[PDB]
């Protein structure tokens, strides 16, 4: 009687809307703004903390802080405070009583975020139903193939999970935490070496949006960085320009050499061939055919030629390989988790209230994966 | 063996000297001063613009700027100025003849790298120059090849740890809140006192009254509570003229928004979270090290009880079983330089120079492969 | 308007906005 | 109490006193005591000793004049508590301290020391039942009937800008210099002396201020205006004599926006404006642009807003919207804002009660302002 609503929890940008439509209609970044300057005047902007497009609006006034980071949730009470506006009058005016919830977990998380989100869920909002799902299969329930290795790069996280005909290899899952916001930081050190300084809060949002605008992958590394650049220019909100140069390609490249940033971990590209390698043989043919990417980090220009290009030079000689994406894919898991939980066979999913209240967090490590 | 000069262009305060002494030769205010007035009919003995403590005895008239703001030199002519009178008026030498190891605070522009090599071979021809980060030429000072440096002077307070001698760049943390904030800050609270200061003058007075009479509380709301319960803690200072001024909660007040930026309007952290976030971005195993290993730089770490405070905060922020160690020298206003002279003193260093060939053969672009 | 009428300083015979050209 | 608040703009040039209730300042003079120029010891010379308001205006010839207020800090108390007891006049309001709530206005980043001897003094002299001390550039926007804005309050003793966003002040974005109308004055004294002419009194002080009020422009172009011959437009005083102004028409007030010109190590009203918008958090910037409003007298010289257009527009990022909102009744626009504050409920939450007062003591005024 009551359809599930549908939570893509993104660390940048969560993706809230009823299942059954056809693309979230209540997106809004996940932050929580807080006003640091006096109010003086009767009449002013009403209540202390910010959360939606409110804070957007007047993303200047405020001191912006992320309950999520790298798939993890840091500030309990700020995501406690997120979800309850995704229940608001402004986006999906609902109760929460009445309707289940289909939250999504980054793979490889720690069970006690799991844990904690599913008693937030069940106790300050008594929602009949809950389940926790991967952001993986509910890309591919998206694309409608059963078969291939979902690569998402969100703003936390990075993870390529491959499965095979819905059967998924829990132990050749790879995931590393370098990721768009990892991006942004990063762009934002190389701009503070080029002349510009954004150490505000508010700032940090500017930053983000030039790695969204003027920001591109070279297709070769080394050429590009001896070759000289013309300094492209981008339009700061007040007026003021500000010329990027060679950082316009430097901060992306993050994602395919981590020790830029003195991480060590494997790049994406390395992510997605370990990730088919890790599996049986007879299945690393198929997987390779089958990429399918998501997540807003794989829009940078030139991401799938540099890709490609990197996958071709790891993979096996001669070997088909199509790197497919949807059209839309900030969109693509919020879309399949309504596809999914559309389905009668999701009724048999739940982890009912009742099982919550008997079993506990462990029905919650029973039923999800 | 001709003795390479070192001098530390600090945002505030220049220091040179030559390669091998104790203490810096010459240590004058990096400032530029300017007659005022325009219109009138200008008397005899005068000069164009005053460099240095010239600008400083005869500041009353003159207008000063600074030509580096938050370590970047935003003036280049004034810079040029500086630099000209540190060589002929102050040290009194031929910059033809010597190297010069100049200083430079971690992440900063490039071009402002670019630009100082440029204009120390194009402008005074020097044989030879390097750039060296100002952290550790500190921690050259303190006779120790691993620790964190938290350097705050004039314009910015960086934070570099290093282990056994190998830097991490990654770890390095930047804040613009240093020194000169602290003055505008003073001053700011001295308006609400009733002592109304404005001039770039007026200025001078203030930061003379910071380095004399403020101090860091060990504890904030226990001293404002005396403050406001007595004036056991109120201090008068004279002003050049002869006037005498009582400053009270605000000794420590000034000094307290090192470790709370939010009474300055920025949303960063404080001194002692930017030092725990350095260690922490640091691998799990040398942190122990950086923990027994915090040395303090700069001028703007010289204030009473700050090492104590520093201490208490990290021991708070930090695990119990690790040991904190605020390493503060009592010279350690000049530590900067004086690791310097050590590191243009040494044998090994002669192959860590900018020849004028390479800056002839690669051009300015080669500071940003020799110096880091 | 007429309430400031009595009032001795009110600059009047001059514009209340100035403003740089529109841009589309 | 529910007794109409009154409402005194304490300008440091002219004070502004009226009731809440009305639109404008029914009341309002300037702020200066003026005594008899000579020491008076016999009998039937000017009586009383101490002239405020208009009769300092009949006799302005033979006073002394002695402003309390300087740069927006009281320097003479008793000439101040004299001043705020005369308000109190059957000249002007002619009603009892006693009954009626106060709103007073200070400027901004003003001593401690002062507030509190002003709310000491309203307290104890006065039998006032409450107070409240107000910042007028809070109160041009209130004025205005709009929640942003950047006031740029350019008053007799202090030029101060401050920029709101939504009813949110920036408290470290604000600024503040000391040129202001007085010192326009002063070196308009000085021009004048250079055409020839001596206002050595402080009354005739206050005449040059009448020549500043009344012939004084801002010229775009003030090197152009300078090389072109002048009318030497012909000023009459209050004897009967005229003068010929000339030139300095148009250069005692260009020291507002080029104060280094006298050698005074001030901003400029420009400057303080441009960087008071700049200092804020860059996304408000444009709408700081958008919104800029002006207030108080010195706003009020002839030409002042096309200058300020330019010297904004060349210090703002190219291609900038910027609307120097200039109200035509800024002069009386901080006492109509008081006004309006004082109108609402929520006044009746934000004085302090005089018991209130009484018991937290001084630090009570301190802490209910913000
Ligand atoms: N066109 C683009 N170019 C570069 N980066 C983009 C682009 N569009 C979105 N992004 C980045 O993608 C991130 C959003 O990822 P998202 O898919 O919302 O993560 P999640 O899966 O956690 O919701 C943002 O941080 C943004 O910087
Ligand atoms: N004894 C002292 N007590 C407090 N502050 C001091 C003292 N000595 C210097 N300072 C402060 O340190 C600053 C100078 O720091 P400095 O070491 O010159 O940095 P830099 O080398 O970057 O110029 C000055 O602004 C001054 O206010
Ligand atoms: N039309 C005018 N032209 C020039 N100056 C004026 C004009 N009208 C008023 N003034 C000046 O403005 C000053 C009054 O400022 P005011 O608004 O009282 O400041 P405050 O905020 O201190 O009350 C007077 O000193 C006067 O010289
Ligand atoms: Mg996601
Ligand atoms: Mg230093
Ligand atoms: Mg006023």
């Amino acid at each position: 009687a009551n359809q599930p609503v549908v939570i893509d929890n993104g660390s940048g940008v969560i993706k809230a809307g009823f299942a059954g439509d056809q693309i979230p209609k209540y997106c809004f970044p996940n932050y929580v703004g807080r006003p640091k300057h006096v109010r003086v005047m009767a009449g002013a902007l009403e209540g202390d903390i910010f959360i939606g497009p409110k804070a957007e609006e007047h993303r200047g006034l405020l001191s912006i802080r992320y309950p999520m980071e790298h798939g993890i949730v840091k500030d309990w009470n700020d995501m406690e405070r997120i979800w309850q506006y995704v229940y608001s009058k402004d986006q999906l005016q609902t109760f929460s009583e009445e309707h289940p919830v289909l939250l999504t977990e980054a793979p490889l998380n720690p069970r006690k975020n799991r844990e904690r989100a599913a008693e937030v869920f069940f106790e300050t909002f008594n929602v009949p139903a809950l389940f926790i799902s991967m952001q993986a299969v509910l890309s591919l329930y998206a694309t409608g193939r059963t078969t291939g290795v979902v690569l998402d790069s969100g703003d936390g996280v990075t993870h390529a999970v491959p499965i095979y005909e819905g059967f998924a290899m829990p132990h050749s899952i790879m995931r590393i935490d370098i990721a768009g916001r990892d991006v942004s930081r990063f762009l934002r050190l190389y701009l503070r070496k080029e002349g510009y300084d954004f150490h505000s809060s508010s700032e940090f949002e500017i930053v983000k949006a030039i790695k969204e605008r003027a920001c591109y992958l070279s297709i070769n590394p080394q050429k590009d960085e001896t070759l000289e650049t013309e300094k492209a220019q981008y339009y700061l909100p007040d007026g003021s320009t500000i010329e990027i140069g060679p950082s316009r390609f430097r901060a992306p490249e993050l994602l395919f050499r981590p020790d830029l940033i003195g991480e060590e971990s494997e790049g994406i590209h390395e992510v997605l061939v370990f990730a088919i390698q890790k599996s049986d043989m007879d299945l690393r043919r198929t997987l390779f055919s089958n990429i399918v990417l998501s997540g807003g980090s794989t829009l940078f220009k030139g991401f799938g030629d540099r890709l490609l290009s990197e996958v071709k030079k790891l993979a096996p000689k001669d070997v088909k390989i199509r790197i497919s994406a949807p059209q839309e894919r900030l969109y693509s898991t919020w879309i399949g988790g309504s596809i999914l939980a559309s389905l009668d066979t999701f009724k048999k999913m739940w982890v009912s209230k009742k099982e919550y209240e008997e079993d506990g967090a462990r029905s919650i490590h029973r039923k999800t994966f | 063996d001709i003795a390479a000069l070192v001098v530390d262009n600090g945002s505030g305060m220049c220091k040179a000297g030559f390669a091998g002494d104790d203490a810096p030769r010459a240590v004058f205010p990096s400032i530029v001063g300017r007659p005022r007035h325009q219109g009138v009919m200008v008397g005899m003995g005068q000069k164009d613009s005053y460099v240095g403590d010239e600008a400083q005895s005869k500041r009353g008239i003159l207008t000063l700027k600074y030509p580096i703001e938050h370590g970047i030199v935003t003036n280049w002519d004034d810079m040029e100025k500086i630099w000209h009178h540190t060589f002929y008026n102050e040290l009194r030498v031929a910059p033809e003849e010597h190297p010069v190891l100049l200083t430079e605070a971690p992440l900063n522009p490039k071009a402002n790298r670019e630009k100082m090599t440029q204009i120390m071979f194009e402008t005074f021809n020097t044989p030879a120059m390097y750039v060296a980060i100002q952290a550790v030429l500190s921690l050259y000072a303190s006779g120790r090849t691993t620790g964190i440096v938290m350097d705050s002077g004039d314009g910015v307070t960086h934070t570099v740890p290093i282990y056994e001698g190998y830097a991490l760049p990654h770890a390095i943390l930047r804040l613009d809140l240093a020194g000169r904030d602290l003055t505008d800050y003073l001053m700011k609270i001295l308006t609400e006192r009733g002592y109304s200061f404005t001039t770039t003058a007026e200025r001078e007075i203030v930061r003379d009254i910071k380095e004399k009479l403020c101090y860091v509380a060990l504890d904030f709301e226990q001293e404002m509570a005396t403050a406001a319960s007595s004036s056991s803690l109120e201090k008068s200072y004279e002003l050049p003229d002869g006037q005498v001024i009582t400053i009270g909660n605000e000794r420590f007040r000034c000094p307290e928004a090192l470790f709370q930026p939010s009474f300055l309007g920025m949303e960063s952290c404080g001194i002692h979270e930017t030092t725990f976030n350095s260690i922490m971005k640091c691998d799990v195993d040398i942190r122990k090290d950086l923990y027994a290993n915090t040395v303090l730089s700069g001028g703007t770490t010289m204030y009473p009880g700050i090492a104590d405070r520093m201490q208490k905060e990290i021991t708070a922020l930090a695990p119990s079983t690790m040991k904190i160690k605020i390493i503060a020298p009592p010279e350690r206003k000049y530590s900067v330089w004086i690791g310097g002279s050590i590191l243009a003193s040494l044998s090994t260093f002669q192959q860590m120079w900018i020849s004028k060939q390479e800056y002839d053969e690669s051009g300015p672009s080669i500071v940003h492969r020799k110096c880091f | 308007d007429p309430k400031y009428a009595d009032l001795p300083g009110i600059a009047r015979n001059e514009p209340d906005v100035y403003e740089t050209s529109d841009l589309p």
